[PDB]
């Protein structure tokens, strides 16, 4: 997998340091960032577990959107069941510092980008990012970076049929650290191989 | 990239 200080490293590399908060565990907060654009990678785990899984959060203060980009794009339901993480404190607080009328819209993926066995989540939170700092109105698909990899429906996660799409997603994921991150590109063979798509996979 | 839902949150 990936730890904090790596996911830091990269995120600065692309660009993201001047709206990026930080890596939490479950505990995040939420924002309190009325007039700023401002981001984070988040665990689904708590601090003293361990990490489980990474997820990005954005926030945009002018259309006063939070994103969450959690890279299976599981259901909350799915989140709860697998994860045991849930996020209504984190949008209600975010609301209330936030928002002058304690509204937002929660704008969050509903599809796999990761292959089942993969360890890349905070990988591609990371590029998730950089296309949040680049395009705050639409992280999620129709921008440069996120136009490099494809979602697939959830329920057909370990399906053979999508199996060569997530792959082809994680292909793409590395070279877009390759060409952006100086960080990436030192530590490169010890990334692919901690991250691999099928590093989990059952034996 | 990816599709996703909006909702709407008033707290």
């Amino acid at each position: 997998g990936s730890s904090e200080q790596e996911l830091k490293a990269i995120v600065k590399d692309l660009g993201c340091g001047p709206y990026f908060l930080g890596t939490y565990d479950k505990r995040f907060p939420g924002f309190v960032s009325p007039h700023k654009l401002a981001c984070a990678i988040v665990n689904t785990a708590g601090r003293e577990t361990g990490g489980v899984h990474w997820m990005a959060f954005a926030w945009n203060p002018r259309s006063k959107t939070c994103y969450l980009f959690e890279p299976f794009g599981f259901s909350d339901q799915r989140l709860k069941q697998v994860y045991q993480f849930e996020y209504e404190s984190l949008l209600r607080r975010s609301a209330i510092a936030s928002s002058p009328d304690r509204c937002i819209t929660l704008e969050k993926s509903t599809q796999s980008v990761q292959g089942p066995n993969s360890a890349a989540c905070g990988l591609f939170c990371c590029m998730f990012l950089h296309a949040f700092a680049n395009w705050p109105q639409t992280p999620m698909d129709h921008n440069p970076t996120m136009n490099l990899i494809t979602g697939v429906p959830n329920s057909m996660l370990n399906s053979p049929q999508v199996q060569p799409t997530l792959r082809r997603n994680q292909e793409q994921l590395y070279s877009f650290l390759e060409r952006h991150s100086p960080y990436f590109r030192s530590h490169s063979a010890q990334i692919r191989s901690a991250t691999s798509f099928c590093h989990l996979k059952n034996m | 990239g990816v599709q996703s839902l909006k909702r709407r949150r008033c707290f």
